[PDB]
């Protein structure tokens, strides 16, 4: 079923996405300050 | 825009990036500076402290006598060959320091420095439409990409490993390129001979019109440095092109009418060399290279009478391919007795 | 029996954008630019199109034959 | 040919890729094509417009 | 002037009519990204399959795998 | 007036003449085929597929015919053992003139759409002149797109209604066109499970018919208008070229490495069959199913097939080529005519040798002969002089199992090394280098060459990607920029 | 000798050779 | 037979040097 | 029918004819080595 | 300012090649010194 | 503010700039003479290059299984 | 003081006073 | 074959071919 | 010198065109069998 | 290989027959 190779893949997605929506979230705080 | 839209968050986010500043963000900073900065910062992580005595078997560091000349970031062993070594993939499961050992900190550059030269031409784009201008500019920095993207990623995806990649290093070129004179005798495949022809003729339109505009200046001074009689927002142009084409004309015999073309001649020139290099490299990938004349092959097989430069050219290829291959090639476990191997006498 | 979430036969009202320039012989080919903020006009059926009949894709009366018919 | 069995008898007995001159003169080239390529691309990306565009820009 | 009317131009005429209408604001452009972001997440399934980089138990990708 | 490198921009203003261009185009791509296809069936050899097979004749379109089920010419014959009962309306001949009067049909819808460009489907109402509406003729192409993408999936190689798809074994010793059935769960994604094929057309055919439908009733947001440029008729042009290249990475990476839809027996082995040694583990394995029964040598030999020896030789790995040695494998080295046999190398006391292969890197490997556990015993030194090594001074024998030398010995100081030179290249083999002329230096397979053709058109592509995009994007400045854009300062 | 290697090195110069001068023969004509 | 082949594809090229400097299309100011 | 308002022409001057002529010579001075090899 | 700009240049290219000569001073002797 | 020139003369960019670059220095010192930083990204020391079970340099030769074989190159 | 230019300094001249500690250092080992 | 045979027929149809084509489109472009 | 006042233009329509091709391929069609013999 | 010459000068022949007739130099009056 799940592997070691899949649960490491699919913590690579959700690594993915704290870093580009902490990014989105780094801008819109800075963008909102002016 | 003219009917009166509303602004989004997104409209707002751009106008933070888009502003003017010391340094120039965009969007396309987003896909740079954290690519570009990770990647010569793991190059200088690389030479500095970590080893390749695990994937190569030859020292690499600082931090192990190695100088600036002889320090690389090396590629990993070819085991893996074709994993993208993934610090949490199963070749790594995430120990960072068993993680270096492989070799894997080659790919963590590699991979980093290619979305950082998309990002880098990406820049490019975006600052020209923001002043409006033709972008040339970015045309031209796809040469270097179609350099980086055949020489380091199509070549190893076309031979047996990421082994046989470059290393991030400056001796480690050095084995790379003198391993495609004896194994594929590169110096023959006339890609690479339209490649010299762009560098070394790019070469000479630097020095060229850099001196001729230089020595028909228009005497607008009264001191003898000539470099501050320049208001750069002046009409009139700073030099003669009605002197500096009748001196090449009777010098050299033919010379340039046309400063348009002039400057765009000096884009042509490097960017097509460059391009015609890239594809020389691709039958590399395949191992479709241009080692051999067949109708002299034959010749000198029938005859030891004849020789010419190139079969003294192919001797030598035969000197780099049986003697380094015992070192460059650990994975092929191969030994030499010292008869098997070509010499000349004493 | 009032269920439309999603807007789905909302009048959704357009706006129309002019063509722009190819005009090869000429200095600058600029951009298409806003001309006018029209409003959804739904079930003209006309039938000198026979195989577009109605005026909207999205119109109320065109979705109520598309139920029945479904 | 010639030249290039020259380029190899050269670095067998000399090495010339470990010798800051052959260094200099490599950074000469590799400079100098990118110093005309990044040249000409800006003077050919603000020229002013006065042709048509069926027409070169050369004139 | 006119162009040139045929029977099958009058025919095909609605379908190269509307050229120009846009919707306004952002439209399905949200929902649009969802997608995008979904079929990047499928190649990278197809990849790390193919370069055996994640591993499935079903599949075991050589030649061997082609005859049952 | 135009430079010659704009002459074919005055079609981008009126859109008939673009059709009579681009039925034109497409005369010339089948009128190649149908010229490829007949060029290379009137020089085609099916006497002996064992051994003179299809893909080491140096072919190019004749296995994407045989590929979707195209086995029988009008000339009798077949691929895989037998004759045609009957070949029917498609063959090879008559694919071949299928093209062709397809070819000469798309010539003349060329010749009408050039003289009466001038038509009211294309002067849009509400202003009366050329335009195009850009997002809904996608959604006519992306429906039909799908819809033969759906129908070649549920018909054609599910064998509903059309024949199937070449499978074969996993060592190309056997395998034809039947129908498969698709598999669905994760099995779908292995690239070497022909299942993936058919789920994969079935699956993408309904997504393209659904997306198909959104585009035609669906109108762009004007944000997104204006970001993409969809008025212009060149940002599609600039993302096509964009696309295909992003196809042409992939279809050729699969060629390369090999997958289900490259089959080993139509296109020759890849490179990574030779070093894995995926051939050498199946040789050595077969031998091993019968000794362990209980044999001789030259039973179990003689038991594996002469096919499967053929596989396992170097001069058929398509990275032993060169880049300007044309033509044929078979004129590299001769038609190959018969196995020759397995050599078997033993010591003065009897102790097997083993020969040192030869990667697929140095033009010429030196030989060797390592012992059982891999340490050098015997060789061909260079020189002669100092020498201790030599197999004079050890007295290595040959004797072959099977082929043509079956149960024979040789001793001799010449042809021993005139085998164990032999030896390097896998298996050895009898040709006749006088039927073509052959010079005796290996070629690249049909693997090798279309891989190289489609990793250069791509990198090609991708500057034709990129001046295509700088161009919609820079339109309006194409003809140099404005007189003041002193604005711009700070 | 390749016999194909004489004349496709003669196709090759002829053919680009001949669209040159179309095209110039035709400017100078203006 | 390519010895000749060569030394026309040769003095072919010193031929168009010969034109491209004494036949120039003559460059005219203003 | 209606005469078609894109016509454009096209034209090739002589210093450019001169790199036209100079570029096919060159490679064919380079290739023709390998093609007959 | 307060400080003037020569005198900064100077200690800060003094340190600079002060520091270059330890790195060939390291090349003789300690690791990689062929010895 | 701070067109760049001001910034190198004044005496605030100073008392910063003399006790922060040295402390990042030191520390940069401590890194390596230590021993930490042949442990934190896993170079051999020069005593630790060969161990008893090998003599030559190592070698992997197997893909998936690399983490457990370079464990055992490795000496420990 | 967050500034871009101030970062884009930072982010470069922080790691590299850093890692000359260390190679400054690594003149100094013995064999 | 005659390897001559092929390339005097080559040059016989494209060295005219080409003669007609450069009188013909500086004709038409009058 | 003085520009010669014997300049004369050449000019091939497109009715002398089509003599002209089909003249050199039909003659071409003939001789080429005694060529290859 | 002169089987597939000999039908190109046939076909080709046949070209020009065929824009000899539909794509000729149309006869103006007077
Ligand atoms: C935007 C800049 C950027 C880019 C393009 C990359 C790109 C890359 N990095 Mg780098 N990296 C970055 C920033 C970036 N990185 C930063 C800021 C850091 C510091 C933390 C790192 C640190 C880093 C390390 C340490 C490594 C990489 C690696 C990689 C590679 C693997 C990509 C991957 O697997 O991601 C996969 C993820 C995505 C592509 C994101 C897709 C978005 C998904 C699909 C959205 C869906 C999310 C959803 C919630 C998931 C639901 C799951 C649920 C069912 C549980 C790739 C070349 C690896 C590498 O170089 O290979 C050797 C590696 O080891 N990166
Ligand atoms: C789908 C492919 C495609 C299409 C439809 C176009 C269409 C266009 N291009 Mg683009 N282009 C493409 C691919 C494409 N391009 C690629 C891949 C590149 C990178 C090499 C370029 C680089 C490029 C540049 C740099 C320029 C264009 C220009 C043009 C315009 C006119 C072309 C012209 O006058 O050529 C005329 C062509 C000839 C007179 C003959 C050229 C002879 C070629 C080089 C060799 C012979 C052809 C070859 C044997 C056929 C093999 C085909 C191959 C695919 C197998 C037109 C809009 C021009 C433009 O936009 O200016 C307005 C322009 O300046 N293109
Ligand atoms: C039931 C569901 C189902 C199933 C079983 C399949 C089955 C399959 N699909 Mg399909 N697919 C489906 C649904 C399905 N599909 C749907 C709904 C969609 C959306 C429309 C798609 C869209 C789709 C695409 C777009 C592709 C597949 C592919 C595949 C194949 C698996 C991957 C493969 O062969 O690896 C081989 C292929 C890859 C590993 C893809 C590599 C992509 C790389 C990243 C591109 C590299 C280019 C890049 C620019 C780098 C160049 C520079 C570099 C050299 C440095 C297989 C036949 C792939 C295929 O064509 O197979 C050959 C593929 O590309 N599928
Ligand atoms: C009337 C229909 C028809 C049929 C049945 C055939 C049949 C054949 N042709 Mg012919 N051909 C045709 C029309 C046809 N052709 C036309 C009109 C042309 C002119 C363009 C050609 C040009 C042509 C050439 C040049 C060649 C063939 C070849 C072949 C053979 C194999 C085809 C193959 O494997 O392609 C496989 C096809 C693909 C891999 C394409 C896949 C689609 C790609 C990925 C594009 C996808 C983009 C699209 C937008 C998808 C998005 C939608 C999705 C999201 C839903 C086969 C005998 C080949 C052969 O063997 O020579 C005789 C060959 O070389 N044909
Ligand atoms: C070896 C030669 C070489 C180098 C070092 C080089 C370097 C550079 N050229 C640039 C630009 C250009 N060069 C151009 C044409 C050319 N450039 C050429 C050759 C070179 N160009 C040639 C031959 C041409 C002719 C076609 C153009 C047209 C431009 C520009 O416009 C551009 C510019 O604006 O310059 C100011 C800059 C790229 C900025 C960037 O992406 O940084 C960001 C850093 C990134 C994206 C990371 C790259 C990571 C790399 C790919 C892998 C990692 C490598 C390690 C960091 C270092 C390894 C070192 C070992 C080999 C010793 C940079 C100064
Ligand atoms: C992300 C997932 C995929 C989404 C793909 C969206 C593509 C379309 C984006 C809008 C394009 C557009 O309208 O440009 C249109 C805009 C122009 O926008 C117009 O500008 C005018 C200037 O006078 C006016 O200000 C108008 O008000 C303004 O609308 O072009 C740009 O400014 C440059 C856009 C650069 C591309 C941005 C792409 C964003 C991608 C990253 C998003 C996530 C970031 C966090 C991570
Ligand atoms: C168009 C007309 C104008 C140009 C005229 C032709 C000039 C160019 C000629 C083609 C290039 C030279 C090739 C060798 C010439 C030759 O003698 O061929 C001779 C060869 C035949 O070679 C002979 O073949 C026989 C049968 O196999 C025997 O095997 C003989 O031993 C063998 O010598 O003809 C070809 O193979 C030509 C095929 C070329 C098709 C492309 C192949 C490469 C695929 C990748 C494409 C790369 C694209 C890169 C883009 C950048
Ligand atoms: C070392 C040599 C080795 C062998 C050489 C072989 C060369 C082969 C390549 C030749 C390249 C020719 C390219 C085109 C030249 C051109 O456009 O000139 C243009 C000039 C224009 O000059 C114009 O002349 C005009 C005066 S007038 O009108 O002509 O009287 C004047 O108004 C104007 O300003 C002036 O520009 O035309 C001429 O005046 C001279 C005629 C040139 C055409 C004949 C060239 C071919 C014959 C060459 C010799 C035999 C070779 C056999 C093969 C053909
Ligand atoms: C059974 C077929 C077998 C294969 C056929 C192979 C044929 C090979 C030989 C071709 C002979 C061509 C001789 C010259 C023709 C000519 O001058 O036409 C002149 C006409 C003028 O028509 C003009 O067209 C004008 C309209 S417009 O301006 O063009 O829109 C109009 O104003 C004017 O009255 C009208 O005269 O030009 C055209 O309009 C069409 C373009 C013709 C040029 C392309 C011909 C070559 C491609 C042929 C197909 C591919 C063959 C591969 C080899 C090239
Ligand atoms: C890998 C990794 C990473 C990264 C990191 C980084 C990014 C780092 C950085 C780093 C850096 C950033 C570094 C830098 C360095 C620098 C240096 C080391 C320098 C040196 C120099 C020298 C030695 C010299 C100098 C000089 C010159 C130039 C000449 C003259 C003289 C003088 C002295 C002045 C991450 C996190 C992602 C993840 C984890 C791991
Ligand atoms: C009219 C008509 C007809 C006829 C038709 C025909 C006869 C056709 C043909 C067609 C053909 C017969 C075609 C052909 C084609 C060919 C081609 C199209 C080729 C191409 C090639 C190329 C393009 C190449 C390129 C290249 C080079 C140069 C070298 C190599 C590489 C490359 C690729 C680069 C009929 C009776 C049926 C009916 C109707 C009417
Ligand atoms: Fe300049």
């Amino acid at each position: 079923a799940v592997t070691p190779s899949l649960k490491n893949f699919l913590g690579s997605l959700i690594a993915g996405a704290t870093v580009l929506g902490g990014i989105a979230l780094a801008i819109t705080a800075v963008s909102k300050f002016d | 825009g003219t009917y009166q839209e509303k602004r989004t968050w997104f409209d707002d986010a751009d106008d933070w990036l888009r502003q003017d500043r010391f340094v120039f963000v965009g969007w396309s900073g987003l896909l740079l500076f954290p690519c570009a900065y990770f990647a010569l910062g793991g190059w200088l992580t690389g030479t500095t402290f970590v080893t390749s005595w695990y994937t190569h078997g030859l020292a690499t560091s600082y931090l192990e006598g190695c100088n600036f000349l002889t320090a690389a970031v090396s590629t990993p062993a070819n085991s893996m060959a074709h994993s993208l070594l993934f610090v949490w993939g199963p070749e790594a499961q995430g120990d960072f320091t068993r993680w270096c050992q492989l070799g894997g900190l080659w790919a963590f550059v590699a991979l980093h420095g290619a979305f950082g030269l998309i990002g880098f031409m990406l820049r490019q784009f975006e600052i020209a439409r923001s002043v409006n201008l033709r972008p040339y500019n970015a045309i031209a920095f796809s040469a270097p990409i179609a350099v980086f993207v055949s020489v380091f990623l199509i070549y190893p995806l076309g031979q047996s490993g990421w082994f046989f990649a470059p290393s991030f290093g400056v001796a480690a070129i050095f084995r790379f390129i003198l391993f495609f004179q004896g194994f594929h005798n590169w110096t023959l495949n006339p890609f690479h001979m339209m490649g010299v022809a762009g560098v070394l003729g790019a070469a000479l339109l630097c020095a060229i019109h850099g001196a001729t505009v230089e020595n028909t200046l228009f005497e607008d001074g009264d001191g003898a440095n000539t470099f501050r009689a320049f208001n750069p927002t002046q009409a009139e142009e700073t030099y003669s092109m009605v002197t500096a084409n009748r001196f090449w004309s009777q010098i050299f015999g033919v010379a340039f009418s046309n400063k348009r073309w002039l400057h765009f001649f000096m884009l042509l020139v490097p960017v097509t060399g460059l391009w015609m290099s890239a594809i020389g490299v691709v039958g590399l990938a395949l191992n479709l290279r241009a080692y051999d004349f067949v109708s002299q092959e034959i010749r000198a097989a029938e005859d030891p009478e004849f020789e010419t430069f190139y079969t003294k050219n192919i001797l030598l290829n035969e000197g780099i391919r049986a003697w380094m291959a015992a070192q460059d090639q650990p994975h092929e476990r191969l030994v030499f007795p010292e008869e098997v191997l070509p010499r000349g006498n004493a | 029996r009032g269920f439309d979430p999603l807007g789905l036969s909302k009048p959704s009202e357009f706006v129309v954008i002019g063509v722009d320039e190819n005009d090869q012989n000429a200095a600058k080919n600029n951009k298409g630019s806003v001309e006018a903020i029209v409003q959804a006009t739904p079930d003209e059926v006309s039938s000198e199109n026979r195989l577009a009949p109605y005026s909207e894709v999205f119109g109320l009366a065109r979705f109520r034959e598309c139920e029945l018919i479904h | 040919s010639g030249t290039f069995n020259f380029m190899i008898v050269f670095q067998a007995e000399h090495n010339i890729l470990m010798h800051p001159f052959h260094m200099l003169g490599v950074a000469g080239v590799f400079g100098g094509s990118l110093f005309s390529a990044m040249h000409g691309s800006l003077v050919t990306s603000s020229l002013i417009r006065e042709t048509t565009e069926n027409e070169s820009a050369n004139e | 002037e006119p162009g040139l009317v045929t029977p099958l131009g009058t025919l095909l005429r609605p379908l190269n009519s509307e050229a120009g209408k846009v919707l306004p604001g952002w439209g399905t452009t949200v929902l649009m990204a969802v997608f995008i972001l979904l079929f990047a997440a499928f190649l990278l399934i197809i990849l790390e399959i193919y370069n055996s980089s994640l591993i499935l138990d079903d599949v075991s990708m050589s030649w061997e795998t082609l005859a049952k | 007036g135009l430079p010659w490198y704009r002459v074919h921009t005055v079609v981008i203003n009126d859109p008939g003449r673009l059709i009579s261009v681009h039925l034109m185009h497409t005369a010339l791509v089948s009128g190649w085929a149908g010229s490829m296809a007949l060029f290379e069936i009137s020089v085609f050899d099916p006497s002996d597929p064992v051994l003179n097979p299809m893909w080491r004749q140096g072919m190019f379109v004749l296995p994407f015919m045989t590929r979707l089920g195209i086995t029988q010419s009008w000339g009798g014959w077949t691929i895989s053992g037998e004759t045609a009962t009957n070949p029917g309306i498609w063959s090879y001949e008559g694919v071949a003139a299928a093209h062709i009067i397809l070819s000469g049909a798309l010539f003349l819808a060329s010749v009408w759409h050039w003289t009466y460009w001038d038509l009211e489907l294309f002067r849009d109402p509400r202003t009366g002149k050329t335009a195009l509406d850009l997002p809904k003729i996608f959604g006519i192409h992306l429906f039909l797109s799908g819809l033969l993408c759906f129908g070649f999936g549920a018909f054609h190689v599910t064998g509903v209604f059309g024949p199937g798809i070449w499978v074969s074994d996993p060592y190309g010793l056997t395998g034809r066109v039947q129908p498969v059935a698709p598999s669905w769960g994760a099995d779908g994604f292995d690239p070497y499970n022909p299942g993936g094929i058919a789920s994969h057309h079935i699956a993408a055919g309904i997504l393209g018919v659904l997306a198909g439908l959104f585009h035609l009733c669906v109108r762009p947001s004007i944000r997104l208008y204006f970001g993409l440029s969809m008025g212009s008729i060149e940002t599609v042009l600039s993302s096509s070229i964009a696309a295909v290249f992003w196809a042409a990475f992939v279809v050729a990476g699969t060629m390369w490495y090999g997958s289900a839809a490259t089959p080993i027996e139509l296109f020759g082995p890849t490179r990574y069959q030779w070093d894995q040694g995926f051939f050498q583990q199946e040789i050595q394995k077969r031998v091993q199913a019968s000794l362990a029964e209980g044999a001789s040598l030259s039973d179990a030999w003689s038991r594996i097939p002469e096919k499967l020896a053929f596989y396992d030789y170097i001069g058929n790995n398509p990275a032993k080529g060169g880049l300007f040695r044309t033509g044929a494998m078979n004129s590299g080295d001769g038609i190959a005519v018969g196995w020759l046999g397995h050599a078997s190398f033993k010591d003065q006391e009897g102790r097997e040798l083993f020969v040192r292969r030869m990667p697929t890197f140095f033009e010429t490997f030196p030989v060797l002969l390592l012992d059982k556990d891999g340490i050098v015993r015997a060789d061909v030194p260079f020189r002669k002089a100092e020498s201790k090594y030599s197999i004079e001074q050890v007295g290595v024998s040959v004797t072959f199992y099977g082929g043509e030398l079956d149960g024979l010995t040789f001793t001799d100081p010449a042809t021993v090394k005139k085998y164990a030179r032999k030896a390097q290249l896998g298996e050895i083999f009898e040709f006749d280098r006088s039927t073509l002329q052959s010079d005796g230096v290996f070629r690249s397979s049909p693997r090798g060459w279309f891989t190289f053709g489609h990793v250069c058109f791509a990198l090609l592509f991708f500057f034709g990607h990129i001046w295509h995009g700088a161009r919609t994007i820079f339109r309006d400045v194409f003809a140099g920029i404005d007189d003041d854009i002193n604005d711009q300062v700070e | 000798v390749n016999i194909y290697g004489l004349t496709a090195t003669a196709l090759f110069i002829i053919i680009p050779t001949s669209f040159l001068l179309i095209l110039y023969v035709k400017t100078a004509s203006t | 037979m390519e010895a000749l082949v060569y030394t026309f594809l040769l003095v072919g090229t010193l031929g168009i040097i010969f034109f491209s400097i004494f036949f120039r299309d003559p460059p005219r100011m203003i | 029918a209606r005469p078609n308002p894109n016509k454009q022409v096209v034209e090739l001057n002589r210093t450019s004819l001169y790199w036209g002529l100079l570029l096919i010579f060159v490679l064919a001075v380079l290739f023709s080595s390998y093609i007959f090899n | 300012g307060r400080i003037p700009l020569w005198l900064v240049g100077t200690v800060v290219g003094t340190l600079a090649i002060g520091l270059l000569a330890v790195f060939f001073y390291g090349s003789y002797v300690g690791l990689g010194s062929s010895l | 503010e701070r067109p760049f020139s001001d910034i190198l003369t004044s005496i605030r960019y100073w008392v910063i700039h003399s006790i922060t670059v040295p402390a990042l220095f030191i520390a940069g010192w401590l890194f390596v003479s230590t021993g930490l930083a042949y442990d934190v990204f896993g170079t051999p020391r020069p005593n630790e290059y060969f161990t008893e079970d090998r003599q030559e340099a190592p070698l992997i030769t197997d893909r998936f299984n690399a983490l457990e074989q370079v464990k055992k190159l490795s000496g420990n | 003081i967050f500034t871009v230019r101030w970062l884009a300094i930072h982010g470069i001249a922080v790691p590299t006073i850093f890692f000359l500690g260390a190679i400054t250092a690594m003149q100094f080992i013995q064999r």
